[PDB]
């Protein structure tokens, strides 16, 4: 791989930089050459690698919508013929959306989730799994649908386990996973039953440990709590 | 859209 | 060139679904494509070319700027040794914008200066020329860099003059252009009194027009008029 | 930065 000539320490030095410069594709791939060179990931680092994916697949799926939405308007009735252009186009975004999910799927997979045995690395990594196979179920249409689907759910569910039996309901991460989750449950498994009632009870046993933490960690966990309240109020 | 991290 | 399969007309469309989607580098890739089947380009056309690589490599410039800062700071006395990455990064970021303005600076060349005879069009083409030069100026620092910034002047000057000939003062590509070549003087010669001249010119000569025009070109002129009245204010 | 177009 490209990278496979850079220091580690200069790859995740030139992450931060290009995070500071908003060049995410930049930041994603100097973090993939850092996972590639086989050492685990202190927290800080994960937080890299993740920022940089979630921005870059962040902008390819709204531009997957801006398309999507055109050409569902062109399939309406009394829209005039304008040929395979639209079509085309959004099939080129989604193709690499697709190859985007892959890399960090193949990166999860070979091989941070293996040797991930600490509760906040594990859930983590686990929560991106089901995360970028949520973003594959958004623009899935064909035989495998319901098995990406159900590869989301599973990594959402064994990093939910995880989190439950090993960390705090205020903890960061068990939070964002929730969140997370919940937003499978309404936007992809057709269950806003239970997205609500994940936010909820995930609102409510955070507001009950708020107590034991520190005025730092409290501002940590009150800012996702409130992304939870957002949900709700949108769904309600 | 709703809110995810 | 990997668009050399698809239609002129398919590139175009597929252009406009890229502005849409917020994806300029696909605008700009399309675009390029358009260019080299070889027919000269409509207003429109020549608006999109602009846009798709002004928005490519305006990003590329504020990345640039962020990173250059950071080295500066990290050669200040005190600043501790943090190794060549921060160079290194910068010069990533520099040698692709570089090859975005002389992508564009190609295509002007090869050939679409050459064909452009009415106004319209070939004053709009010599001012991005004189644009991509003044882009190749900003980071420029060698042997070359007096003759980049002449390459820009001299461009920016053809532009000038056929425009003061061809064009009423409220034209909008007689404005823009106005407005570029006044920042050029301000940034890029170290001559600020030309800059202040030539903005305040233009925007007295264009309000004593003003009354010739129908409220749409009026919209149109006022607003790059104010963009002028917007810099003197920066200036004075 | 100043205005250009
Ligand atoms: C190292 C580690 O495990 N970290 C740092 C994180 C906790 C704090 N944090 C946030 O609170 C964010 N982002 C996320 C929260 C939770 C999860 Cl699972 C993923 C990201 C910061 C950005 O705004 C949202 C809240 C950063 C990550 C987890
Ligand atoms: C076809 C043609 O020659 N055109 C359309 C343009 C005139 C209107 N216009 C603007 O007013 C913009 N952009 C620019 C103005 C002037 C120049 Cl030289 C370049 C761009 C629209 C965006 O906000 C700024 C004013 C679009 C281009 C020239
Ligand atoms: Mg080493
Ligand atoms: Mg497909
Ligand atoms: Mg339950
Ligand atoms: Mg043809
Ligand atoms: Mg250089
Ligand atoms: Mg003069």
């Amino acid at each position: 791989g490209a990278m496979g000539s850079m220091e580690r320490a200069s790859l995740i030095q030139k992450a931060k930089l290009a995070e500071q410069a908003e060049r995410y594709e930049d930041m994603a791939a100097f973090m993939k050459g850092a996972v590639e060179k086989g050492e685990e990931l202190s927290c800080e680092e994960r937080n890299l690698l993740s920022v940089a994916y979630k921005n870059v697949v962040g902008g390819q799926r709204a531009a997957w919508r801006v398309l999507s939405s055109i050409e569902q308007k062109s399939n309406e009735e009394g829209s005039e013929e304008k040929g395979p252009e639209v079509r085309e186009y959004r099939e080129k975004v989604e193709t690499e959306l697709q190859g985007v999910c892959d890399t960090v799927l193949g990166l999860l997979d070979s091989h941070l989730i293996k040797e991930a045995g600490d509760a906040e690395s594990r859930v983590f990594y686990l929560k991106m799994k089901g995360d970028y196979y949520r973003y594959l179920a958004e623009v899935a249409t064909g035989d495998d649908k319901k098995r990406i689907i159900d590869s989301a759910r599973s990594a959402y569910q064994e990093a939910m386990d995880i989190s439950k039996k090993e960390m705090p309901p205020t903890n960061p991460i068990r939070l964002g996973l929730a969140l997370n989750f919940s937003v499978f449950h309404y936007e992809i498994a057709n269950s806003p039953e239970e997205a609500i009632s994940l936010a909820k009870t995930t609102f409510d046993e955070a507001m009950a440990d708020l107590h034991t933490l520190s005025e730092d960690s409290y501002k940590d966990s009150t800012l996702i709590m409130q992304l939870l309240r957002d949900n709700l109020t949108l769904w309600t | 859209f709703p809110a995810t991290v």
